[PDB]
């Protein structure tokens, strides 16, 4: 197999087709947010497929460095080419043209008029990744988080506006203790906010953003990211102040700070990372949180009907010529025909021939004035028997006397004679 | 049409490894009693065979995957998005140039259908 | 329709038994049909020959194609620019190849057909890429010698 010649060119053609499909998707205008989110998800899937194809093609270079000495040699050539042509010299009886060598990846990376989705992305749906209250990235669902916060706080003195004001803080004082059970709800709220940020922009590099967030949490947040003018340096895990930078560096490797506490850097590192991720998601998606707060305020200020509307978004010839007397035929869909002059003519017309073909019986003068099915099939059996009888069938009707005994056995049919003479 | 396409792909793979324009693995095969009608430029399949030979020559580039590894197209979606935006801008510029050429052709047709064809002067 | 062959380009010398006698050497032509006009009461140049087998109709279409019968381009077939008095022996691909010498064609051309026979009506419509190809067709092709039929190219719509 030509893995360096044919497979690399096929991977390059697939990458060029994916880039052309991405350019055609980016050049087309958008009219709705859900269709734009679906197009962005399809472009992200096509970019992931192109990255996988490039990673598969980039690993096919180990044998190429060994085969380049034999491929670039001018002493070789038409011997192996003539051997491959003799291998390609098989029977050409498969008379079938295949124009889908390059047209099939072009049609697989395209959409239809009824549904604007690609062929690998035909099973993708925007309702399986986002809820109806989010609006495909327009707002964020915070009713379940507010219910969980009200269940954890064990008090009914916190509304949705108070929860939105408590969630709007980034570096202020927290509402509850850092070593309490609110961190288990904050980690779930951060894991939901990370999925909401990854769903609001599928075309952005999530792995590079996660690596940048991890680098900012390790190199900056773990080394005093909030300087002061106890107020000079504050620790997120130990929740205590520091006199100077040397005292904080000496206390960073201390025994209560490493593992000798309940909020040290060994056990409470994941909660601090989740809090940093929640702060980064609140700083990156503050406009979506403000839009969700404005939508919640508009839903609270509205009435019941406004909220329902927001959630819903020659009579003599008649009897002289034969009319008023109707006849029906089962062979013709129980089609009821009018006066006899038309009824007698219908057997020759198209509809009756069609109805008769359904059973497989030809239209002849024998099957006239016959309107029922079973009568037709019985008369067809009769006519078949009659005609088949009255013909001359030489196969069963013939008297051969084979030369096996040559003076006996004249009861041989026309088939046993061939079997004896074979 | 699979056998002819396979023969054209084999000819494009054997002709791309040549060290000269006329000293290839297909010019000597024509004198070796092997019938190959796709080598002549008069056939319509020669335009596809030239594109296949160009793709085989572009598959032998040093950034094509022989002695180097691509990092921008394989490990950066933002570079691919910028390349797609540049391709869309180039397609929009080509469409604008085609519209300007069509407008110039319409202006030339309007000017040619309004000139006087009776003022003949033979010098 | 498969066993019948539609003949186009018949003059006044050709008749209904004459086409069956001329098509008798190609195959067993069972019947001949000639639609009469309403204003003149004669044949419009297009007729049909219903044979017994489809192979005889194929041989008559491959043998009597673009023939000069009664001083007319008779041809048998399987039953903004305007071109008139065109020969029925040419097809859409043949008209596209003949129109490719003057200018570039935007798409595949279409030829008008009769509602009864459906082989050839007599007029066709073709669209060019620009007005220069239309002017070259009105200068050169409007009056060129086609296959035994003087065609006439004209503009379909023009604004003064
Ligand atoms: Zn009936």
């Amino acid at each position: 197999m030509e893995t360096i010649l044919e497979q690399q060119r096929r991977y390059h053609e697939e990458k060029e087709r994916l880039m052309d499909v991405m350019a055609k998707e980016m050049l087309t205008k958008k009219s709705t947010l859900r269709d734009q989110i679906n197009s962005d998800h399809r472009t992200r899937a096509m970019q992931d497929r192109y990255m996988e194809v490039s990673g598969n093609l980039r690993d096919l270079y180990d044998d190429k460095d060994g085969l380049r000495k034999e491929e670039l040699n001018a002493i070789s050539g038409p011997n192996e080419f003539a051997e491959f042509y003799n291998r390609l010299k098989q029977i050409k009886e498969f008379h079938r043209k295949h124009p889908n060598e390059i047209c099939v990846p072009m049609s697989v990376e395209f959409e239809e008029l009824l549904k604007a989705r690609e062929n690998p992305s035909e099973e993708a749906q925007n309702l399986v990744e986002f809820t109806d209250e989010e609006g495909y990235g327009r707002y964020l669902d915070l009713h379940d988080c507010y219910l969980k916060y009200i269940n954890l706080k064990a008090s009914e003195k916190l509304d949705y506006i108070t929860y939105l004001s408590i969630f709007d803080q980034l570096f202020d004082i927290p509402k509850e203790r850092k070593n309490a059970e609110y961190k288990r709800y904050l980690e779930m709220l951060l894991e939901y906010l990370q999925d909401y940020t990854d769903r609001v922009k599928p075309l952005q590099d999530q792995n590079e953003l996660f690596g940048k967030i991890q680098a900012e949490f390790e190199k900056k947040w773990e080394n005093g990211t909030f300087p002061g003018w106890e107020e000079r340096a504050q620790r997120l895990f130990s929740t205590k102040g520091k006199s100077l930078e040397s005292l904080d560096t000496s206390l960073f490797a201390k025994n209560p700070k490493s593992k000798g506490t309940k909020r040290d850097t060994e056990r409470n590192k994941d909660i601090a990372f989740l809090e940093a991720q929640i702060y980064e998601y609140v700083e990156i998606l503050g406009e979506q949180r403000h839009l969700t707060h404005e939508n919640v305020q508009r839903k609270q200020a509205r009435t019941g009907e406004e909220r329902e509307e927001e959630e819903e978004e020659p009579y003599w010839l008649y009897k002289l010529h034969g009319l008023n007397i109707n006849y029906n035929c089962e062979i013709c869909g129980n089609y009821t025909y009018r006066g006899p002059k038309a009824f007698q003519r219908h057997f020759a017309e198209w509809r009756h021939a069609h109805g008769m073909r359904c059973l497989g019986i030809p239209n002849t003068a024998h099957f006239a004035n016959v309107t029922q099915i079973e009568d037709a099939v019985s008369l067809w059996a009769k006519l078949k028997l009659q005609k088949a009888s009255e013909r001359w069938q030489p196969d069963t009707e013939e008297e051969y006397e084979d030369s096996s005994g040559n003076v006996v056995n004249k009861k041989t049919y026309e088939d046993l004679k061939r079997q004896g003479l074979l | 049409s699979a056998f002819d396409l396979d023969v054209v792909k084999l000819t494009a793979q054997f002709v791309a490894r040549n060290g000269r324009q006329f000293l290839t693995q297909l010019m000597q095969k024509e004198q070796r009693n092997y019938q190959f009608d796709f080598l002549r430029p008069q056939h319509s399949l020669f335009n596809y065979f030239t594109k296949l030979v160009e793709q085989y020559t572009k598959i032998l580039i040093p950034p094509k995957g022989l002695f180097s590894k691509l990092k921008k197209e394989a490990e950066n979606p933002r570079e691919v998005l910028d390349q797609v935006c540049y391709r869309v801008e180039w397609a929009k510029f080509q469409e604008r140039e085609r519209k300007k050429e069509e407008e110039e052709k319409e202006k030339e047709r309007v000017a040619y259908a309004q000139i006087d064809w009776h003022d003949f002067v033979v010098v | 329709q498969d066993a019948t062959v539609y003949v186009g380009g018949l003059d006044e010398k050709v008749s209904e038994p004459l086409l069956w006698e001329l098509f008798l050497q190609a195959g067993p032509v069972v019947n001949t049909h000639m639609p009469k006009d309403r204003v003149t009461g004669q044949h419009q140049g297009y007729g049909f020959v219903e044979f017994l087998s489809e192979e005889d109709a194929d041989y008559a279409i491959k043998i009597m194609n673009m023939i000069k019968l009664y001083g007319k381009p008779i041809r048998v077939n399987k039953a903004n620019i305007f071109i008139g008095n065109l020969d029925p022996e040419i097809d859409e691909k043949l008209l596209y190849d003949t129109f490719s010498a003057f200018g570039v064609i935007l798409q595949t051309p279409k030829i008008m057909r009769d509602p009864d026979t459906g082989n050839s009506k007599g007029y066709a419509f073709i669209n060019f890429a620009s007005f220069d190809a239309s002017d070259a067709a009105i200068e050169a092709m409007n009056g060129q010698y086609l296959c035994n039929r003087p065609i006439t190219v004209s503009y379909a719509f023009k604004k003064d």
